[PDB]
């Protein structure tokens, strides 16, 4: 999965 | 709501004990408790939030996957039937996780985003109103399943026209803000080279200011930069 | 219960799936279920129940030992006065970590161990009833502590006599005992003297059989052997 | 802490 914040 | 009785600066308190013993899903009730005093919260205090909300609807989301994965190979041709269980349980875990979501986002909107007027406060909540919308998103399959993704959209947007007004390139709320909308982008919105364009332009934008920035803030800003390019290497 | 009206094969599948997903609470609710149709537990069903309570436990106990350690050091000398909130805090951990050893001792008594007959099964259930009274002990510090600690023991010596008779030196569960009994007499009952010996004695057992053993049991009864290796190690 | 299992 991508990166989030 | 049973943490009424008790002082908003001792649920501040707890909040943070309850973080060091990785304790999250009290921290999420000590914190509503404390946004439920009615006062605006700190810097310090909107970030402890965050965080509690984040851990457990994070480990919400990895489970429903984990258990949207099983119920999608018990869905295959040659697999043996099994019975209403995995759905059930995936509907279990589903709905506690869309309880979560609905919690966060009424806290922001009773009242938190109203009263919200500097920059940095009103641009992280509209961030948190994406991604909680956003979350909704991943596990809806009905009729408002549009109106969800349009919900995410449209505070995620409010957010990044207050930011891009208001705030530098490299601020670290900004930076987030616009990896989370990216992504939005790529993985909701069904909008890849939406996220891939916001992602470059982000970094790029933030590396133009970096000259501006303390040791410090540098390597906040640069921490959330190399999140865009680990994501624009996935990407491409 | 909340999980009456749910069928008993459905209930060991949900578990399943709740440990697939690590949701442990979850697994300990089904788990719990389960026992309480009042069958009594296959080998499978009965490592469902100890892993879904031992990863709850496990957590809980974790926490307890961050907020103790903070509670110690703000009793120290020089120390600034933050009020009631870390023991309050500590206390409600450690309420919902007992509640979680009384529910297992419950289902324990009521009526797991009286209907269990072959070793395999009472000395599991026993060997489970001392441990859930060690960790009762682990936080006791009032009038009936010295009763936790014998309690814990009196359950860990019936498993101990049990499973001399009629196990094999390198069966996992009779291993698995003696390491456990071992933890107690060297954390609990101040007894490392104790702890070290019956390690010692029961690795050198073991070693002495594992001739006897298959590939696959093999790996079983060396894998636990190193355990006893590792803390020996640790405790000279 | 010692190995329990
Ligand atoms: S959920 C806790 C929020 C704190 N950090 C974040 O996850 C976050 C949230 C929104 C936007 C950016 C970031 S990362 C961040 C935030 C504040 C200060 C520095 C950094 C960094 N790096
Ligand atoms: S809590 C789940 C119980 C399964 N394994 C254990 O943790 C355990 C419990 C009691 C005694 C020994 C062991 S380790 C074990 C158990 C059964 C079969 C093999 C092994 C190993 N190695
Ligand atoms: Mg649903
Ligand atoms: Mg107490």
């Amino acid at each position: 999965f991508p990166a989030t914040v | 709501g049973a943490m009424g009785s008790m002082e908003r600066a001792s649920l501040i308190q707890k909040a943070k004990l309850a973080e060091q013993a990785e304790r999250y899903e009290d921290m999420a009730a000590f914190m509503k408790g404390a946004v439920e005093k009615g006062e605006e919260l700190s810097n310090e205090e909107r970030n402890l939030l965050c965080v509690a909300y984040k851990n457990v609807v994070g480990g919400q989301r990895a489970a429903w996957r984990v258990l949207s994965s099983i119920e999608q190979k018990s869905n295959e041709e040659g697999s043996e039937e099994k019975g209403p269980e995995v759905r059930e349980y995936r509907e279990k875990v589903e709905t506690e996780l869309q309880g979560v979501c609905d919690t966060v986002l009424g806290l922001l909107d009773s009242h938190l985003i109203k009263e919200a007027g500097d920059a940095e406060s009103r641009v992280f909540y509209l961030k948190m109103k994406g991604d909680y919308y956003r979350y909704l998103a991943e596990v809806a399959t009905g009729d408002d399943k549009k109106r969800i993704i349009d919900s995410a959209r449209s505070a995620y947007q409010e957010a990044m026209d207050i930011s891009k007004k208001e705030m530098p390139p490299t601020n670290p709320i900004r930076l987030g803000l616009a990896l989370n909308f990216s992504v939005f982008h790529y993985e909701i919105a069904n909008s890849p080279e939406e996220a891939i364009s916001l992602a470059k332009t982000t970094f790029d934008e933030a590396m133009a200011d970096l000259h501006t920035l303390s040791e410090d803030s540098y390597k906040d800003s640069t921490l959330i930069m190399q999140l865009l390019r680990d994501n624009l290497t996935l990407w491409t």
